[PDB]
């Protein structure tokens, strides 16, 4: 969240406020590496094989659902 | 003096600007907290000073535990004086200040001036007035700005405060009329002020 | 000196306005510049329609200004000149004032430590560029406005009443070319954003309530009513002779009701010269709207031209070229077929919240959500062994 100044046009005075921004991962070479190295699972959702991704289209849409 | 370590909360409402104390109030506490700063000094070096304000919504920090004029000066040269006074909040921040100290013998006082009226309930600054004196915390108000323009309902306060503590809660009165503040400050006791301890 | 001055003023003012002249001999003197200030801002708010102004103001700020804020300065000056009817006075005492203010910081910005000074300077600019417009010297005044847009994206805020004076000016110019959208959409930004000063009176309102109003009557893409009821212009005031008449077009294009529509407005254009030349303008206003809206509540997103016929209640033949208008405008969007008669839309503008509409929008998230349901446990149970 970035905080912006912006005047809430409504009959509101200006609105000083946490705008979403969304954000994601990134690692660095150096601790990628590293990060790879220490994880080993076989993960809820890798996008490999049919059986994992099919999964996948289980959870996709329970997600909608409480979205 | 020895073993103390007071905050000074610096006021700096619009009441401030006010020119009763030459050649204006602002300008004239500044010739205040030095003249403060320097007598607790050579008196015991383990006195120790912070600068916080009373202004603004939400006070700020500017200095910390030191026995350095340079380092509250810095602080000083530079504020607002379109602040306002909100002395309830300050009152419960000002302990949260104090926990930090050069060492813990080191007694809990705080000195604040005032340069306007109480702009808040006068019901709940009595009930923090007992907060602050199960942990021993008393304040001297250096009193101008409530006598300018409102009566005086500090001395309910004062009273409130005063149990045995480290140091005694006082009520000292300057005539907002001019003087120079520095100047009555320096007759007030400050120095001449005194514990239980 | 002064003392001479202050004499003058309690002599011509009525005995109810002598206690506002007394307070500023002794509260000078007793050097309260809190009290200094106090006093003086009751006596410019309403007592600006008195010429005692003239004698206390201009004195006041050439003499005793470095005590008070420069805020304060500077908003007696806006009230002396809003009610002086020259320009040339006017344009002496900003450059005189803003000479003064270069002057000032050079001592007060070490005194306080803090104290800013660059409120005063655009407050004066915008000022003299309003100078020039009403002097209709236009081009001197797009300029400034420009410069003042520029300066204001640099600092991060301002205060209400430096962007509500921004904004006041730019209106004025806007109206006085006729960019009847420009007024408007400039207007809705000065009503959110207001000044916490009262200078702001009921008449006030008045007068500003009918230029926005006659802008998005005249429009064909309008459709900010919602807000300007909820603004405090038309909050606190519909029950004057204004709004009366000019409140019912405004009500009545609302309910999407042309044969009252038509009532009020032959009247209208007898009274109202504006009204006299726009007829046009008017009945097309009317016809986009009941049109944009009824395609809207329907989850259908096509209807024949035939039943939009009645809707608007014009014929046929006016209904398929005023189509043609709606996409080229982009109010509407979609295509036209008349081998059936029917317009077929891909996009509509969403239309202003209202209790009504927004009941509507909770079905259908509802009907949606029992999909979403019926589907996940039905795809659990396929295939149940395997989800590895």
């Amino acid at each position: 969240y970035v905080a912006i100044e912006q005047v809430k046009d409504d009959g509101t005075s200006t609105e000083k406020t946490f705008l979403h921004l969304p954000c994601t991962i990134e690692a660095e070479e150096a601790e990628e590496i590293g990060v790879e190295h220490l994880l080993r699972d076989v993960r809820d959702q890798a996008a490999g094989g049919l059986s994992i991704r099919l999964t996948n289209q289980l959870k996709s849409l329970k997600g909608l659902q409480s979205k | 003096m020895v073993l103390e370590a007071t905050v000074l909360v610096i006021d700096n409402s619009e009441y401030s600007r006010n020119g009763d104390f030459p050649r204006t109030r602002f300008e004239a506490q500044i010739d205040s907290v030095e003249f403060i700063f320097q007598a607790k000094r050579n008196s015991n070096p383990e006195n120790t000073v912070g600068l916080i304000s009373g202004a603004g919504a939400n006070p700020r920090v500017l200095s910390t535990f030191t026995a350095e004029f340079g380092k509250i000066l810095a602080g000083l040269h530079d504020t607002q004086i379109e602040g306002k006074l909100h002395m309830a909040t300050a009152l419960q921040i000002a302990q949260l200040t104090l926990k930090h100290r050069q060492n813990k013998v080191q007694h809990q006082r705080i000195v604040a001036f005032v340069c306007s009226p109480i702009s808040d309930s006068r019901d709940e600054l009595i009930r923090l007035a007992k907060t602050l004196k199960k942990n021993n915390v008393a304040v001297d108000i250096i009193n101008f700005g409530e006598i300018e323009q409102n009566t005086e309902l500090l001395d309910e306060f004062i009273a409130a405060v005063n149990n045995p503590q480290e140091e005694t809660s006082h009520l000292l009165t300057v005539t907002p009329g001019p003087r120079l503040l520095y100047e009555n400050i320096a007759s007030s006791p400050i120095i001449l002020e005194e514990g239980s301890s | 000196e002064i003392d001479t001055i202050l004499s003058t003023l309690r002599m011509e003012a009525d005995p109810s306005l002598h206690p506002l002249f007394e307070q500023f001999e002794k509260f000078y003197e007793e050097k309260l510049w809190f009290q200094l200030s106090e006093s003086l801002t009751k006596f410019f708010d309403d007592a600006k329609s008195t010429p005692l102004r003239l004698r206390l103001y201009d004195n006041f700020v050439s003499k005793f200004y470095d005590k008070i804020n420069q805020l304060s300065v500077v908003k007696y000056l806006l009230a002396s000149l809003k009610d002086s009817k020259d320009f040339d006075e006017s344009l002496k005492y900003l450059d005189d004032l803003k000479a003064q203010f270069q002057e000032l910081d050079s001592k007060k910005q070490r005194n306080n430590g803090s104290k800013d000074h660059g409120d005063g300077i655009l407050l004066i600019d915008s000022e003299i560029a309003r100078t020039y417009l009403l002097k209709n010297d236009l081009v001197k005044a797009r300029d400034l406005l420009d410069d003042l847009e520029k300066t204001l994206d640099k600092k991060d805020s301002i205060p209400l009443r430096i962007t509500n004076s921004f904004y006041s000016t730019n209106s004025q110019y806007f109206k006085f070319k006729n960019d009847f959208n420009s007024f408007y959409y400039t207007s809705l930004l000065y009503l959110s954003t207001l000044e916490p000063s009262t200078s702001i009176t009921l008449a006030e309102r008045q007068q500003l309530a009918y230029d926005l109003s006659i802008s998005a009557l005249l429009g064909d893409k309008i459709y900010n009513f919602g807000e300007l009821l909820h603004h405090p212009i038309m909050e606190t005031i519909v029950n004057d002779s204004n709004y009366d008449w000019l409140f019912q077009l405004l009500n009545a294009l609302t309910v999407g009701d042309f044969d009252k529509f038509d009532s009020l407005i032959k009247v209208q254009i007898s009274k109202i010269p504006i009204l006299a030349q726009h007829e046009s303008f008017l009945r097309q206003k009317i016809c986009l709207m009941t049109l944009i809206e009824t395609v809207f509540v329907k989850n259908i997103r096509m209807l024949s031209f035939e039943d939009i016929s009645k809707a608007t209640h014009l014929p046929k033949d006016n209904v398929e070229h005023l189509v043609m208008r709606a996409i080229s405008l982009g109010l509407l969007k979609g295509s036209i077929d008349q081998v059936n008669e029917l317009v077929t839309i891909s996009w509509v503008q969403p239309r202003i919240i209202s209790g009504d509409q927004i009941t509507k929008m909770k079905d259908r998230l509802v009907e949606w959500n029992d999909q979403v349901e019926k589907l996940g446990k039905k795809m659990e149970a396929r295939g149940q062994s395997i989800w590895v």
